[PDB]
This record gives structure tokens, C-alpha cells and sequence, in this order.
């Protein structure tokens, strides 16, 4: 976790940006595969906590833009665990309950 | 059941309305302190 | 001990072990003097015949 | 500074809040997020707002999760 | 059918390609990630 | 209020440096009563109990244990209403 | 070998 | 009989007090540490009703907590007629405080604990006293 | 029905001997009193060995293979142990006091540090078969004229360095022609050596004193001989070096001194890489990883084990365990965490999957007597000695309310309601139940009527009733909540010492003093059943008591007893060796636990008390998972679970039901009869291969068909395996197939289906939700980065 965590952070981020890009492909690649979400999930996460304001402030740049875009068709695509998960409680909770 | 099932979707959507609501202000907000934590640390 | 296994003795000469969830012998075994008895131990690391 | 301290207020209060979450959305859609924080005294009300926000968010999705119970009635209906 | 023969069985990495699986490890590792600024702090 | 009726040995210097640099001799009586009473309730709860009763027990410090878990935050732990 | 050898700027 | 060990309890309350009283009235530790003394020896039976500081200086004995020994107590409690006779008893494992049996003679018992004290169910003492009374129900045990 | 099996202990983490790493630096095993711990660092993970030794650990060693552990006690007698499989190889007594033990590279010879002897032997191969005696002694030297201190390994398995109280360093030679080769004994230290040890090429030997003296050794010219080319001293103002370890690959010397602090060091010019304290008490024990990343100290006193990541300075560990012994335990009502007290006045929460202290609580002054949870979990309660009832919030760990009497009540038990609005503690010097309100933390009023010391308190689950139990010999029931309270006093042989309450709340067990556990039916207030003890219970004399055992009634009743949250079964501890389980509806004995086997312990087998520790279990508890309970005992929380589960426990079972014939299901597309087949032979394997070879179109088709006694099986099964499982996906469109089409069935039956239901509420609290909390935050930092307009 140290050694993921160092690295995203010395991400380098200077225009045009490259290597921004390719590490969001990196992770939009991983989500298509449906395999490690919950790890491929929390990189980004960590990404916008050290590169968010970069990200911010070029918001308007295609690289970016694009790359940004693409992850969101395919994490879009991953919103039926949400549904999932609370029909499993609602009714959990009540059939327990009442 | 039809009765059930409209009351079900319109619900939905106005409970999902004001979450996504709330969730972008958090998220929003929360930057802007983490920013101005930077500028002034 | 497990309640998975049976080791029997018979005048045959001969020592088979049976696989219940199966029903089938996995192993056999030829004394040279019939066992006339046999007992797993409780921790069923050891058997005595 | 006037309206933010206000949404502040109403944000305390669970039946005004979602005036104030509204309000404050279109603060952040249509000004410069770099201008508002060199504001002064804004990250203290800025601050006020979190805790409210995320309580009012750990509400309401429990009232979706709450809500499949219509679900479980339809397919319960469905047999 | 060596799996049976030693009364043994492993969980595939993946059932299917659509479906979700997380990483093969602790569950903590999200929690530590996400949070580890605070950790060191 | 008792006034010294008896020569200072602190030169007039040494009170200035003492003024220069709620009472670290306070302080001292209050650990070294809590080290007695520690030392008595053992002794009374050795004599006094029916089962074993053990004896209780610059350079950086290591917190071998913590109130609260690692990852959580001080600021998580504050609620709205405090805020 | 031992016995119990092996084998200013600007 | 060797009372050094009570006599060091006796003379480390004393210290403590003392130094207590060096510290400032005012003190809200001292005052709140203080009563936490006068209630741990009410608490033991040293002390057989709620004292001052000054009380506990003179009042604290060897022969308070001697007689707060478990040997000593039941022979108040007439359960043994002789000391070393009720040493035998407890060391005879017939004794019981409280849901524990005691077998050590140095034990002393609370004021709370005080009164709990009696013979073990199935002690053959025991039986020799209700037998007399005539009043042995063998399905008690006892 | 099931059979418990000794898992892991928790409550401490070290107590004394030797911390070593495993091979592969993945793993800790640590020694705790009279067993071994292993935890498994990566993955946050821990278990206990079962094997046992007759008194307190000294010295552990494992093999670079990972295949062969050896013990040794204090007594000199060993255990020999396969580390893969977890069972007992041999037992050798070595018939002497054995101050080290250590493994040669190699892995073939292992040698003892005994007294003043070095003693070296041939390791047994573990492939073969079991020997009666595989240890056959490859040498014994015999130089130092006083006790060894440790001994240190060549790389390759050549030459060993042995430091003994005699102020003297002296290497042998493993190899007899390869005497000459090494046949030197250094000095010059002016106290005892600690340390000695190869560099990689092992040209240069470094010793270490206990006065703080580092010499490094070369052999040189003045014709050539061994001299001290330099010398490093540590300059500590007191502190004496107590444990020493060196890296030849790194060059990192880590020495622990008796302050309590240690010192990282690069060899040979000495610079301080860092200086840490870790307390007031001595750094016992200090051990390196392979890849010398990581470095394991530990103290004794205080047992605390703490892994150190000295390249990025974080924590991969750091645990201390409890002081004294754990008065009591409660579980989480999701059975994710449980919360353990001590006589301290510490209360310690754990987490039961990573076997670790998340936080710990140090606002009681004394003993904390009880603690229970409410029914929500969100809230704990504990009741201490000194006076006060004080309130957890658990999600952010507070104290948010403190209750005490008006006179510094002392109490003992404690129960709360679970609407969690009423809160009930008990006391031996009262006789009265003082009630609070958790809102307000005020007084609502006494429950009087007792004449006893108030022993054990309950409130029913569901009825909301609370019983209460005295050594008054009688049993009270009380209707505290309504307009109108009533009291139902029902009179027992004799003093009730614990009392545990049905979870449907019909029902009221109680322990008492003859040992007799009586079930009393609660709205009748009539006896139900009794279980007979004295008999069943184990007690060993002690070593002053000048009885024999089976005269001695010290220990024959229980203080200490639980339901099982299927309700057949109830588990009961007390003052003694014993933990036996017993089954409500018949009776009778289903298993009898040993608790310790430490001889050291007293109940194994005129001013000063003869007072030594003794083996007792303070309180037992189910695990609300139904697979595992735990007892506190003075050794610490001990854990018994179902997990391994090699017992074949078939459900009826047929001639045609096969484990060929369920595949043979399988390749047929019949998934349902393959299920169902499954799960009669009640094989985890099989199970698991049908429940991930059933494609998602046809669960819901075999879901609808499943039979209903089948039913509380397969959720039960789902729920455990999920909460590890990586296909969560799969796994919750099960959950959904399943409760969609049976939910009104389990409605109808909620007592027969709770736990499995608790078990799949965990899974999807804990983790299914963690997860999308993730997935979610995510989507609404896109939506604001993006959508925003962005700064000048």
C-alpha cells in the first residue's frame, strides 16, 4: 500500500500531461477486465487526492478530457453492484424484522 | 400493482435526484478546503 | 475418528481401507499373520492391530 | 459571503436543507472554485457545511435502500 | 478430476468475464490505500 | 503566605534567570503520590483478594497502543453539532 | 585472508 | 509472630498521609486522593466507621488488620473456639467466603466480605451441627 | 452438533523467548506463554498452534524450507512440529536448560545452546516416515567454562559463533577436518557477549558486550592472526544492551538495550540510522527479516510484538496485550469484532479476522467487571469497580455518557435494553439494580426486593424482560416496562452464580453453587429441564492445597454460562480446568474442553499470601456466527471453532448419492440435483465445485426449487463463504435469488434462519458496502472535476 501510494504521487504533472493519460488508460483497461475492482477502484481515488487540481485546472485539455471520458463509459457500466447491494439489505433488514 | 410499480420508479427518481445532489456538493466542497490546505500549508 | 474411513480385517490375510463418501477400498494391504483386530486411535494419527 | 452563510443555516435543518444543497450546487457550477477560497473567512463556513452535507447524505440513501421494499412487494405479488 | 481424487477445490479466479471479483487478498488493503495519509500522520 | 526570614541563596542574578526561564515541584508530589497509592492498593488488594493479583508495572517514544484506530481521523471523530 | 574465509561549487 | 509486614502498611499510610498534607488544601487532587483512602480502608474493615485524616494516622494499627485476618474473624464469629484451631479449619479446607473457598490463614476478610464468611456445604463440620440441633436435611447436603 | 477445535488466542501478542521470522518474511511466530502464535502479516491474518507444551516457551527456531519448527520449554524438552500441516512429529527432552535454539542454513544440522555446552544434531527428514528416534547428535562442544549467551550460524553451514558470560567470543568449526580451519577464542570485552556474528563474506567478525561495546575482527599481519582493527562503544547513560541482531546482507545491526529503547546501526561505520523507545521496559527479544526490511521487537513485561518497516518508518504492527487477566468478553452482534476487560481497567476492541487490538480504552480506574453490547452494535457498555457505568460509541470510539450511583455503587453485572434506552448494572454490596436512562444518564429508579448481592443481569432480546439472579437462592423476573411493573420470584437450591437468556427470551438458565444448571420457563416461571455438573468438571489439586482433588470442592459449579444461538446447546466456564458443552434438550455432556496445560499453573494437575497464578476461565460467549466461542481465561481469550471441519456428517444420505454422481449431475446440466446431492453429503469441496458451476441464467430457476430443509443450510453457507470470497457478484445474485423467492418462508420462521441471515447481513454491511461507498464517492469526484469550470 506504501510502495502504490508513493508512486501515484510521483506521477509527474507537467503539460501535455502523458503520464496522467496513460495511468487513467491503465485503470480504465483494469475495469474492463472486471477483475481487482475494489483495488483498480481505489488508485483513482487516490489519484484525484493527489492529482485533482491538475486534473481540475486542464479539465478543458482532450488528452485528458478523453482519457477521462472513457473510464466513465466503462464505470458507468458498473453501477448494478449499487442496486445489488440494496435490494440484498432492504429485504435482509425487513425479513429479519417484520 | 401497477399502482405500486409507477409509485416505485417516480420515488426512485426523485430520492436518486436529491443523493447525486448531495454527493456532488460533499465531494465539491471537500476540495475546495483540501486546496486552500495547500495554499496555505 | 473423522467418521470418513474403514479399515477392516478379514482372513484373507488382507488389510482394506474404504472410502465412505465414495464406497470404494483406496487402499489395500496383504499380513503376513490374519489381523484380528483393529482400532483407530482417538487422535487417529496412529492404528493398532 | 451573505447567501453561503445562510445555506449554512438551512443546511443545519433536515426540511431546509435540500434548499441549501441547491443553492450551494449553483454557487459551484457558475464561479471560479480558485476565486471563492481566496475568499475570506469562506473555508470556516465552507467547513460548517461538510458534517451537515454528509449526514444529510448518509440520509436519504438509506431511505433508497428502504425503499426496494417495493420490490420485494412486486415479486412477492409476482408469485 | 485430480481435485475430487484429493477431496479438494479451488474457487476460479474469475466465474465469468461480465462478472465482478475483487483481488485475491485481505479486504483491509482498500481501507489502508484510501486512508493511509492519516496512517502515517 | 510564609515569607523566608533567612538569607536566599539564589544571587540576585539567579532570581532574574529564574524569573527569565502549575509547579514542576508540584508536579513531582502528585506522580510520587500516585506511585504509593498504586504500591498500598496493591498490597491491600494482594492481601485482600482471593485470586492472584499481579504487581502493576530525552529519547522519541513509540504509543504502544492507541484510543482510537489508525486510519480513523480526528476530524471523523467530531460530530456536526461540535463543529 | 581469514581461515574461515569462503571456499566546493560556484 | 512477626508483624512487619503490617507495620510497613501501617507506617506507608502514614507517609502517604503526610506527604498529603504537605501538598495545598485547595489541591483538588488531594482532596479527592485523600477520600479515596479513607474509603479503601472503610472498604477493608481497617477502619470500622468512616474517618478524617488525622483518625487514620493514629487509628491505623497492626491490630486492625490482624483482626481483619479470616483466623481472627471467625473466632469473633465463634465458628472456632481457639485461633489455632480456626488455622486448622481453613488450612482443613471446611471454610468458605463468598461462592470461594479460602485455604490460606493470611487472608483478611472485607467488611463487605465480612459476613459471607461459613463452613463449605459438604463439610463434616457442618453435619456435626445440624445433627445436634436435629436439624440435619440430608437432602441439602447438609 | 459440530466439534470445536482450538483456533487462535488472542489477548496476547508476546509473552517471552525468542521472535522469529518465517523464511519468506510473510510471516511472525511469536511465542506466547505455553503456545506458539503465528501471524501472517500481509495478510493481516493469525492462528495459534494447538500442540502444547508442559510449561512456558523458551526458545522457537523454523527452517529456511518452512517445514520443521522446533520448541523447546524451559525443562529442555522439545517439540517437534510440521509448520505446513500444523501437527506434533516428536517429542525429545534434551534434559537440560536450553538457552537457544537455531537452525543451520542448510537446514540439515540444528544447533542448542545448553549451560556452558554447544550442542549440535542432525535434523530429521520430514519425508520419511514417523521415526521413534529420528534425533541422532552430530557433535557436542564442550569450550566455555560458563553459560552461553546465543550462537550464530555461518552462511554456509560451516562455522558457528557462540558469545557465553565467560567475556568471550569463540568459533568451532562445523566440519572435524575444518577444525584448524576455526578453532579461535576472542577477547577483550569487559562484560558479557551478547552477540557474534559472520559479515557476508565473512572475512570480519563483529562482538558485541553488554557494556555497549561493538569490536570488528580481522585477520591480519602483525604471522597472521585475529585483532580488533576497530572499536565502537554505545554511549548510553545507563541502558545495557539486552538483545542484539546483525543483517550481513543490509549490514544493519539492531540492538535492544534494557531502557526499553534500540538503535538501528550500519556496520562497520557505525551511523546511527535511528533511535526508538518503546516503552520504560526492556526490548526482549529482536529479530530481522530475510530481505532485512523488517525488524520484530518485543517486550516481555508488557507483551508488546512490533514490526518495524525501518526503509519508509511505518508500522506493519504494533500490539500490546492485556496486563492481567480478561474478566470478561463480549462479542459484536455481527460477531466482526469482540471487545475484551481486565483487571486493569482497560478495555481492548479486537477485530476476530485480523486477530488484532484496534483500539483501547483506559478511562476506568479499576477492574472493568462486564461489558455488553447493545442490540444496534453501534453502542458498548461497561461496568467497572470503580463506581461508574460508562457508554462506547464504537463508530467513533468515545465515551459519550458516564452513569454512577449516588454513593460510588461497585458493579459487578451489567445488562442493557435492546431498544437500547435503558441500561442495568448490579452490585455485591447493594442488594439493588440501579437503572439509568442512556438518553438523559439520570436515575430512573432501584429495582428492590433482593436479599443477595445481585450475582448476574439479562434482559430478553425480544420480550424485553429482565431476570435477575442473587446468591439470595431465588430468581427474579421483572416487567420493568409498561404502565404497571410485576416481579415473578421463583426460589432455587441454592446461590445463583450466572444466568444467560434464551435469544427467543422464553426461557432462563441459571447456574449455581452445586452445580446444577436449571432452565426455567420465564412466563410460566416453572423448571423446564437440569444438568447435573459437579461430576463432569475437572479440577486439579493445587500445589499447596493438602487435599486431594477429588475431596475438594474449590471449583465444581460454573460462574460463568451461555446459550448457543441455535438454542440447543449451552456453553459454561468457571474457576476451574473445564469447559464442558452441554445440550439443552437431553441433558447431556456433548464435549469437555482442557483449558490450559501449563504445569506452571496451580489447578492443572503469617502476613504473606501464598499466591501463585491459577487456571480459570473469568466468562464464555457463542460467537453470533454459530461456528466459534470464545472464553476468557488468565492466558488470555481463547477461541474454539468449527472451521476445519474433516468430520463427514452426511444428511440423508443414499447408496445413489455419490460424489462421482453429483458431478455426473454436473456434466448433466441437473444443477438443482447436484445441489441438493451436495449438500446431503455435506462435503465443503463438492458444495463449493456446484455452487460456482451453476451459471447465472439458471439460479434463479434452481433457487425457487430449492426444498425448504435444504434452505437454512445453503444461507448459512453462502454467508461465510461470501465474507472471504472474491466473487461478490455472484455471490449477491444468489442472496437475491434465494430471499426473493423464499422470503416469505423465512419471515415465517425467523428464529430458524437468524444466524444465517446475521451471517449474510455481515457480508454485505462489511464489505459489499465498503465497496460501493467507494464506487459512489468516485462517481461524484468525476461529476464535480469535469463538469466544473476550471481556475483562471
Amino acid at each position: 500500500p506504501a510502495a502504490v501510494d508513493l508512486e501515484i504521487r510521483s506521477l509527474n504533472s507537467f503539460e501535455p500531461f502523458d503520464e496522467i493519460v496513460w495511468f487513467i488508460d491503465a485503470l480504465t483497461q483494469g475495469l474492463k477486465s472486471n477483475k481487482n475492482f475494489e483495488l483498480y477502484e481505489t488508485f483513482m481515488s487516490l489519484l484525484f487526492k493527489a492529482h485533482g487540481d491538475v486534473i481540475h485546472a486542464n479539465n478543458k485539455n482532450q488528452d485528458i478530457a478523453s482519457a477521462l471520458q472513457n473510464w466513465e463509459d466503462v464505470h458507468k457500466k458498473e453501477d448494478r453492484l449499487d442496486d445489488l447491494v440494496k435490494f440484498c439489505m432492504g429485504v435482509a433488514a425487513f425479513v429479519t424484522t417484520a | 400493482k401497477l399502482q405500486i410499480n409507477r409509485v416505485k420508479t417516480e420515488l426512485r427518481s426523485a430520492l436518486k435526484s436529491t443523493e447525486d445532489d448531495l454527493g456532488f456538493n460533499v465531494q465539491g466542497l471537500k476540495f475546495v478546503k483540501q486546496q486552500w490546505n495547500l495554499r496555505h500549508n | 475418528p473423522e467418521g470418513r474411513w474403514i479399515v477392516s480385517a478379514s482372513l484373507d490375510s488382507t488389510i482394506r481401507t474404504w472410502d465412505l463418501p465414495t464406497g470404494g477400498c483406496i487402499d489395500g494391504i496383504i499380513v503376513d499373520n490374519v489381523a484380528t483386530n483393529v482400532k483407530f486411535s482417538p487422535n487417529g494419527d496412529l492404528l493398532a492391530t | 459571503i451573505l447567501l453561503m452563510k445562510r445555506c449554512r443555516d438551512w443546511n443545519t435543518n433536515a426540511k431546509t436543507h435540500t434548499i441549501a444543497q441547491r443553492t450551494i450546487r449553483c454557487i459551484l457550477m457558475h464561479h471560479n472554485i480558485a476565486k471563492l477560497s481566496e475568499i475570506p473567512g469562506m473555508v470556516k463556513i465552507v467547513d460548517a457545511i461538510i458534517p451537515y452535507t454528509q449526514r444529510h447524505f448518509t440520509r436519504v440513501d438509506n431511505l433508497v435502500e428502504q425503499s426496494y421494499i417495493l420490490d420485494y412487494a412486486l415479486v412477492e405479488m409476482d408469485k | 478430476l485430480n481435485d475430487i481424487d484429493f477431496n479438494t477445490y479451488t474457487s476460479l479466479e474469475q466465474i465469468d468475464k461480465e462478472l465482478l471479483t475483487l483481488s485475491i487478498g485481505p479486504r483491509s488493503k482498500m481501507n489502508t490505500l484510501l486512508h493511509l495519509d492519516v496512517i502515517r500522520k | 503566605f510564609e515569607l523566608s526570614d533567612v538569607k536566599s541563596s539564589k544571587s540576585l542574578a539567579e532570581i532574574y534567570e529564574d524569573d527569565y526561564t502549575l509547579s514542576e515541584e508540584l508536579q513531582k508530589a502528585h506522580s510520587e503520590i500516585s506511585e504509593l497509592y498504586a504500591n498500598l492498593v496493591y498490597k491491600l488488594d494482594v492481601l485482600s483478594s482471593v485470586h492472584f493479583v499481579p504487581k502493576p508495572a530525552e529519547t522519541p517514544t513509540i504509543s504502544m497502543e492507541d484510543a482510537q484506530p489508525l486510519y480513523m481521523s480526528n476530524a471523523s471523530s467530531l460530530a456536526p453539532q461540535e463543529i | 585472508v581469514a581461515p574461515t574465509a569462503l571456499k566546493v561549487l560556484l | 509472630e512477626d508483624y512487619h509486614k503490617y507495620n510497613r502498611i501501617c507506617g506507608d499510610i502514614r507517609r502517604l498521609a503526610n506527604k498529603l498534607s504537605l501538598l495545598p488544601p485547595t489541591d483538588p487532587f488531594r482532596r479527592k486522593h485523600e477520600q479515596l483512602l479513607l474509603d479503601k480502608l472503610y472498604a477493608m474493615g481497617v477502619l470500622t466507621t468512616k474517618s478524617k485524616i488525622s483518625d487514620l494516622e493514629n487509628k491505623v494499627t497492626v491490630s486492625a488488620i490482624c483482626r481483619r485476618r479470616l483466623p481472627v474473624i471467625m473466632h469473633r464469629l465463634k465458628m472456632a473456639e481457639t485461633i489455632q484451631d480456626a488455622v486448622k479449619f481453613i488450612e482443613q479446607g471446611h471454610v468458605r467466603v463468598g461462592p470461594n473457598l479460602i485455604n490460606d490463614p493470611a487472608y483478611l476478610v472485607t467488611r463487605n466480605m465480612e459476613d459471607y464468611v461459613t463452613w463449605v456445604d459438604n463439610s463434616k463440620i457442618k453435619k456435626t451441627l445440624l445433627r445436634y440441633r436435629n436439624q440435619i436435611d440430608d437432602f441439602d447436603f447438609s | 452438533k459440530s466439534d470445536f477445535k482450538f483456533s487462535n488466542l488472542l489477548g496476547t501478542v508476546y509473552r517471552q523467548g525468542n521472535i522469529t521470522f518465517s523464511d519468506d518474511g510473510k510471516q511472525l511466530l511469536s511465542p506466547v506463554g505455553n503456545r506458539v502464535s503465528v501471524f501472517d502479516l500481509i495478510n493481516n491474518k493469525s492462528f495459534t498452534f494447538e500442540y502444547e507444551h508442559r510449561k512456558n516457551i523458551a526458545a522457537i527456531d523454523l527452517n529456511k524450507q518452512g517445514t520443521l519448527l522446533i520448541s523447546i520449554d524451559e525443562d529442555g524438552r522439545a517439540i517437534l512440529v510440521n509448520f505446513k500441516a500444523r501437527n506434533v512429529l516428536h517429542h525429545f527432552n534434551f534434559k537440560e536448560k536450553c538457552s537457544a535454539v537455531k537452525f543451520s542454513p542448510d537446514g540439515r544440522l540444528f544447533a542448542l545452546a545448553s549451560g556452558r555446552f554447544l550442542q549440535i544434531w542432525k535434523t530429521p527428514d520430514v519425508n520419511k516416515d514417523r521415526q521413534f528416534a529420528p534425533f541422532v547428535r552430530h557433535r557436542v562442544h564442550a569450550g566455555h567454562f560458563q553459560d552461553i549467551t546465543s550462537l550464530t550460524w555461518s552462511q554456509d553451514s560451516r562455522f558457528i559463533l557462540t558469545t557465553s558470560k565467560d567475556l568471550s567470543a569463540k568459533i568451532w568449526s562445523v566440519d572435524s577436518e575444518e577444525k584448524n580451519l576455526a578453532a579461535t577464542t576472542f577477547n577483550g570485552h569487559r562484560d558479557y557477549v551478547m552477540g557474534a556474528f559472520f559479515s557476508h563474506d565473512q572475512e570480519k567478525i563483529y562482538t558485541v558486550s553488554k557494556d555497549g561495546a561493538v569490536f570488528v575482527w580481522e585477520f591480519t599481519k602483525r604471522k597472521y592472526s585475529w585483532r580488533i582493527t576497530k572499536k565502537h562503544f554505545f554511549y548510553a547513560n545507563q541502558a545495557k544492551v539486552k538483545c542484539v541482531t546483525f543483517h550481513p546482507a543490509t549490514r544493519l545491526l539492531a540492538v535492544g538495550f534494557t531502557s526499553g529503547e534500540f538503535r538501528l546501526y550500519d556496520l562497520p561505520d557505525f551511523t546511527l540510522i535511528q533511535q526508538l523507545s518503546m516503552g520504560q521496559n526492556p526490548v526482549n527479544t529482536v529479530s530481522v527479516n530475510q530481505t532485512g526490511e523488517w525488524l520484530a521487537f518485543g517486550s516481555s513485561k508488557l507483551g508488546q510484538l512490533l514490526v518495524y518497516e525501518w526503509q519508509s518508518e511505518s508500522y506493519i504492527l504494533k500490539q500490546q496485550g492485556h496486563f492481567d487477566s480478561t474478566n470478561s468478553l463480549a462479542y459484536s452482534p455481527d460477531g466482526s469484532r469482540v471487545v475484551t476487560a481486565s483487571e486493569d481497567g482497560k478495555i481492548k476492541v479486537w477485530d476476530i479476522t485480523s486477530g488484532f487490538c484496534l483500539a483501547t480504552f483506559e478511562e476506568h480506574t479499576s477492574s472493568v467487571t462486564a461489558v455488553q453490547f447493545a442490540k444496534r452494535g453501534q453502542v458498548m457498555f461497561s461496568s467497572s469497580l470503580d463506581g461508574t457505568v460508562r457508554a462506547w460509541d464504537l463508530i467513533r470510539y468515545r465515551n459519550f455518557r458516564t452513569f454512577t450511583g449516588t454513593e460510588r455503587i461497585q458493579f459487578n453485572c451489567l445488562a442493557v435494553d435492546p431498544s437500547g434506552e435503558v441500561v442495568c448494572a448490579g452490585s455485591l454490596d447493594n442488594f439493588d439494580i440501579h437503572v439509568w436512562s442512556v438518553q438523559t444518564g439520570q436515575l430512573l429508579d432501584a429495582l428492590s426486593g433482593h436479599e443477595g448481592p445481585v450475582s448476574c443481569l439479562s434482559f430478553s432480546q425480544e420480550n424485553s424482560v429482565l431476570a435477575s439472579a442473587s446468591w439470595d437462592k431465588t430468581i427474579r423476573i421483572w416487567s420493568i416496562f409498561g404502565r404497571s411493573q410485576q416481579v415473578e420470584p421463583i426460589e432455587v437450591y441454592s446461590d445463583v452464580l450466572a444466568l444467560s437468556m434464551r435469544p427467543d427470551g422464553k426461557e432462563v438458565a441459571v447456574s449455581t453453587l452445586k452445580g446444577q444448571i436449571s432452565i426455567f420457563n420465564i412466563e410460566d416461571a416453572k423448571q423446564v429441564g437440569n444438568i447435573d455438573c459437579r461430576k463432569d468438571i475437572i479440577s486439579g489439586r493445587f500445589n499447596q492445597d493438602r487435599f486431594t482433588a477429588k475431596n475438594s470442592e474449590r471449583s465444581k459449579f460454573f460462574t460463568t454460562i451461555h446459550y448457543s444461538f441455535d438454542g440447543m446447546a449451552i456453553v459454561a466456564g468457571g474457576n476451574n480446568n473445564s469447559i464442558c458443552l452441554y445440550d439443552v434438550p437431553n441433558e447431556v455432556l456433548l464435549k469437555r474442553f482442557i483449558v490450559s496445560r501449563n504445569m506452571a499453573l496451580n489447578g492443572t494437575l503469617l502476613s504473606t499470601r501464598k499466591m501463585r497464578p491459577e487456571v480459570r476461565v473469568t466468562s464464555v460467549q457463542f460467537s453470533p456466527t454459530a461456528n466459534a466461542f470464545a472464553a476468557a481465561s488468565t492466558e488470555g481469550l481463547l477461541i474454539y471453532s468449527t472451521n476445519d471441519t474433516i468430520l463427514f456428517d452426511p444428511f440423508d444420505l443414499d447408496v445413489d448419492v455419490t460424489p462421482h454422481s453429483t458431478v455426473e449431475a454436473l456434466r448433466e446440466k441437473q444443477f438443482l440435483n447436484a445441489l441438493v446431492m451436495a449438500f446431503r453429503l455435506n462435503e465443503e469441496y463438492l458444495i463449493n465445485k456446484v455452487y460456482e458451476a451453476i451459471p447465472i441464467k439458471e439460479i434463479p430457476l434452481v433457487a425457487s426449487n430449492i426444498p425448504a430443509i435444504y434452505l437454512p443450510r445453503i444461507l448459512k453457507f453462502i454467508g461465510d463463504f461470501a465474507i472471504e470470497s472474491q466473487h461478490i457478484e455472484f455471490n449477491l445474485i444468489w442472496i437475491k435469488a434465494l430471499l426473493s423467492a423464499s422470503g416469505g418462508y423465512i419471515n415465517e420462521h425467523k428464529y430458524l434462519f437468524s444466524t444465517a441471515m446475521r451471517s449474510i447481513q455481515r457480508f454485505i454491511v462489511r464489505v459489499a458496502k465498503e465497496v460501493v461507498n467507494t464506487t459512489t464517492d468516485n462517481k461524484y469526484t468525476y461529476r464535480f472535476l469535469v463538469s466544473t469550470d476550471g481556475s483562471m
